[PDB]
């Protein structure tokens, strides 16, 4: 490819700061441009760079380019959670109509919240209509965990996933486990690294 | 603003695809892409304007055509399954190019393996309810094919974002399989209190997209057509 | 628009008989610039010719300059064959000392 | 005065197939060729290069060998977006600036399929007087690249006369060069009955500025019809100048040759001396395939 981005994916811990790397062979080298894509969406402009040596800003986000060195940085000072996206980088070879872009694989943004009273618990819910159906929920533990996949497969697990309870400013993970057969919630993330002080009701 | 038509599609190998797009921003140049993992966008066609239309780096399957300044089609005459991808439509001189927000094709060799999702609401525990004071609901669809969803929360009547989150990518039921059917997992979370009034309806929607009604269906069982399936539950006092 | 090539031989030098010297062939007034230019001795292709680069006037006709090493006598014909667009049969102009 | 040019000659039989060959004239010398089978600017003088550094020269060859691939492309696109006329196409570019002290006068001219449309004038692409209505949209189109239209000014304003008075320093040993020119007689019928058109070859003179005519004693034969330069391979010049004479009228007429290597002593051949006799005899043929 003309255009590569460095890394393939970012993990970065909400308010901190996380940087992007962009390198080109694309000739001649007019202009480069940022877009973010949120997931399920199209792309949507960041900041253009047109000097042989730029640097550019708009809010959180800021930029560097140098054209003798073929390469560019996107920096983001203090993450939110609503950054989550892919980050594409892309060169645009002449400034007039007759140009062409160049696109790279993007990198793909992860922010994870910061928990400061993590409540590790793994709760069963009932189906609404059949008693009999039900699930586990994996939630409120810190950051620090990762949540893995089922060994059998009768056993499903989804991956982590954040929640903003905007009027509570309250973030929280969570993850599900469910199984169509001697599953018990208490034993369904047992491939996870689970906290010496997670809750476990019992049913 | 670039708007596009579909937004997504569910075809059938050597059936016919027309991909519509659209912008009233006065603009000369458009373009095709289409983007794959691992990749990048990749351009398929491009116009100078009415009249015109060019081929891109990778034309081969689709062709263009573009009538007026506002329309610009992408038709694919015969599919393929290798053809299932995200495509997304540009306008301008490439000064400022704008981008339109996608169209998932998904294209498939059988469309007997096309299945609507089953949805479960979970109700939350009374050991969440008395230990966090917040109650959290988890919203289940099922046993769906392709992976075509749209998810969403409806608490009410009207629809909510604060306490929602929805697994960015779902999950094969059976993963040493290519025809697999997905799951798909959702969470609301809301304080006890609220869940608490039985005057509190929750609903969860899921928008599937299928067959049309134009595709054809002999299988004794029922069509898998575009559907919304819901699942709900009521507040309870105790 | 295509305009037909002009033709010009002549020699580097005056023309003395058994005395080795070059023999010029000057094209031009011709357009597009795609041309072939070969020197005949006899009605043969000379096994090795030079050529200059194309170039173009004032008036945006391209010109180029064939030249090999030859030997007038009194019985060797040369020639210029120039094959273009513009003609439907190539042009043969023979060397003429006297003109 | 003098004139220096660079002329680049773009071919383009259809979508697929181009070529660009360039070369470049100071005065009536070439100093720069540069063909499509050469991703290098070659030079053709010991001394191309100027007044200008390894790494001066480096970066503008670059400037060029971005600007090659460019022009190629960025035409092609325009063919599509004219897409009112077609294949084949060739377009003919002269740039350079004429030397006089410090002034100098740049110009870029463009042609089209053979006839001048566009020039760059000032700040942007101009059309001629009298031009092509189609040829407006991609000049509008050329204008709205900053860039491009930044290096041509530049090119034009500053680069072009301080590299030319870097070269006309650095070949002022070939540009002084003074070669003595060679003349010899010879007659052909001419078009009208009873008339015989002869003929004063002038070759091998350096540089170009000759004078040539025939002579009775002291009055020039007004009949006397000056021939096109026609060059040789080591950048002389050859010159014939040619008097149509009534048969009879031959006998004391001269060719009279003044060039600046001669430096005051000319070359007189009179017709019918014994020197033209042995110059003849030693030129004899058997006269086919004459001229018509
Ligand atoms: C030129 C006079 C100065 C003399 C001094 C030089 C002495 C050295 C002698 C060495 C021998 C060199 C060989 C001779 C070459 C021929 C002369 C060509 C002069 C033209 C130079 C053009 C300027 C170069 C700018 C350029 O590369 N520009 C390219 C890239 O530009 C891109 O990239 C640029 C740089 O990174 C920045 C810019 O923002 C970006 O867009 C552009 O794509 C070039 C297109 C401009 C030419 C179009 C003229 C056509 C006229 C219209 C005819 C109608 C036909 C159309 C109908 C179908
Ligand atoms: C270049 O010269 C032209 C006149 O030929 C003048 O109008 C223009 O302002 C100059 N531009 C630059 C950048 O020097």
């Amino acid at each position: 490819t003309q255009v590569e981005q460095s890394p393939q994916s970012l993990v970065v811990r909400q308010g901190e700061n996380s940087v992007l790397q962009c390198n080109y062979s694309v000739t001649p080298d007019n202009h480069l441009r940022w877009f973010k894509q949120d997931t399920g969406k199209g792309l949507v402009s960041l900041t253009v760079l047109v000097d042989q040596k730029d640097k550019t800003s708009n809010g959180r986000y800021s930029a560097t380019l140098d054209k003798d060195a073929k390469h560019s940085t996107l920096h983001i000072t203090a993450t939110l959670l609503d950054d989550t996206a892919t980050y594409i980088c892309v060169v645009g070879d002449r400034g007039s109509a007759l140009g062409r872009l160049h696109f790279g694989a993007g990198t793909q943004l992860i922010v994870i919240p910061d928990i400061q009273n993590p409540d590790p618990a793994v709760y069963q819910l009932r189906d609404s209509k059949s008693s009999d159906k039900s699930v586990c929920l994996f939630t409120d533990f810190d950051s620090q965990t990762n949540v893995s996949q089922s060994k059998d497969s009768d056993v499903y697990i989804t991956d982590k996933c954040v929640l903003d309870m905007r009027s509570m400013d309250f973030k929280s993970n969570s993850a599900v486990a469910w199984s169509n057969k001697d599953f018990a919630c208490a034993n369904a993330f047992n491939n996870s690294i689970i906290p010496e002080d997670t809750f476990f009701p019992s049913p | 603003a670039v708007t596009q038509s579909p937004r997504n599609k569910v075809a059938v190998t050597g059936g016919k695809v027309t991909l519509s797009c659209n912008q009233t921003n006065n603009h000369n140049n458009m373009y095709w892409y289409r983007q794959d993992t691992g990749h990048g966008l990749r351009l398929i066609h491009y116009s100078y304007g009415a009249g015109s239309t060019e081929k891109g780096d990778i034309p081969d399957g689709y062709k263009a055509s573009r009538p007026s300044q506002e329309n610009f089609s992408l038709i694919l005459e015969l599919a393929t399954p290798s053809q299932t991808s995200v495509y997304f439509c540009a306008s301008g001189d490439a000064a400022e190019q704008f981008f339109g927000p996608g169209t998932r094709l998904t294209v498939l060799e059988d469309l007997k393996n096309v299945f609507p999702p089953e949805v479960a609401v979970f109700e939350p525990s009374e050991a969440e309810i008395s230990h966090t004071q917040k109650a959290t609901l988890v919203c289940l669809a099922t046993g769906f094919y392709p992976d075509h969803v749209e998810l969403s929360w409806w608490v009410n009547g009207k629809e909510v974002h604060s306490g929602v989150c929805t697994d960015p990518q779902p999950l094969k039921e059976q993963p040493a399989l290519n025809d697999s059917r997905y799951a798909l997992s959702s969470r609301l979370r809301v304080s006890a209190t609220f869940w608490q009034n039985p005057r509190n309806h929750f609903r969860c929607q899921v928008q599937f997209y299928g067959l049309s009604e134009n595709d054809e269906w002999t299988q004794d069982r029922a069509k898998p057509v575009t559907q919304i399936v819901s699942a709900e539950a009521w507040g309870r006092a105790d | 628009i295509q305009k037909t090539p002009q033709i010009q031989v002549y020699s580097r030098h005056p023309p003395e008989n058994g005395k080795p010297n070059i023999l010029n062939c000057y094209v031009t007034q011709f357009h597009p610039p795609h041309i072939e230019i070969q020197m005949l001795k006899n009605g043969k292709k000379i096994p090795k010719v030079e050529m200059s680069d194309m170039s173009f006037s004032k008036d945006w006709s391209f010109y180029i300059l064939a030249h090999t090493e030859f030997t007038p006598t009194e019985t060797d014909t040369y020639a210029c064959r120039v094959k273009h667009a513009s003609m439907a049969e190539p042009k043969t102009v023979y060397w003429d000392r006297d003109m | 005065n003098y004139t220096f040019r660079c002329l680049q000659m773009s071919s383009f039989a259809n979508r697929s197939w181009s070529r660009t060959d360039s070369v470049v004239w100071l005065g009536d010398l070439q100093t720069h060729r540069w063909s499509n089978d050469s991703a290098t600017i070659s030079f053709t003088k010991p001394w191309s290069q100027g007044k200008l550094s390894n790494q001066q020269w480096e970066k503008l060859q670059h400037m060029f060998q971005v600007y090659r691939v460019s022009f190629t492309r960025d035409i092609q696109e325009l063919v599509k977006m004219m897409s009112k006329e077609d294949y084949p196409i060739e377009i003919q570019l002269s740039a350079g600036c004429e030397m006089y002290g410090n002034a100098s006068e740049s110009f870029l001219h463009v042609a089209f399929q053979g006839k001048y449309v566009v020039r760059f004038w000032g700040t942007s692409w101009q059309t001629v007087p009298g031009a092509p209505s189609w040829l407006d949209l991609p000049i509008k189109v050329l204008n709205a690249d900053q860039g491009t239209s930044a290096t041509v000014q530049m090119l034009l304003n500053d680069t072009c006369p301080l590299f030319v008075r870097g070269l006309l320093e650095a070949g002022k040993s070939d540009l002084e060069k003074q070669e003595k020119p060679v003349a010899w007689l010879s007659s052909v019928p001419s078009s009208a009955h009873g008339h015989r058109q002869l003929v004063c070859h002038v070759s091998g003179f350096y540089p170009k500025p000759v004078w040539v005519m025939w002579m009775r004693g002291d009055q020039e034969q007004q009949g006397t019809h000056r021939g096109d330069f026609l060059p040789n391979a080591d950048e002389t010049w050859y010159l014939q100048a040619t008097l149509d004479v009534e048969a009879g009228e031959e006998a004391g007429l001269a060719c009279r040759v003044k060039h600046s290597s001669l430096g005051g002593q000319d070359i007189i051949l009179y017709w019918g001396s014994l020197h033209h006799i042995l110059d003849a005899q030693k030129m004899v043929w058997n006269h086919r395939h004459h001229h018509h």
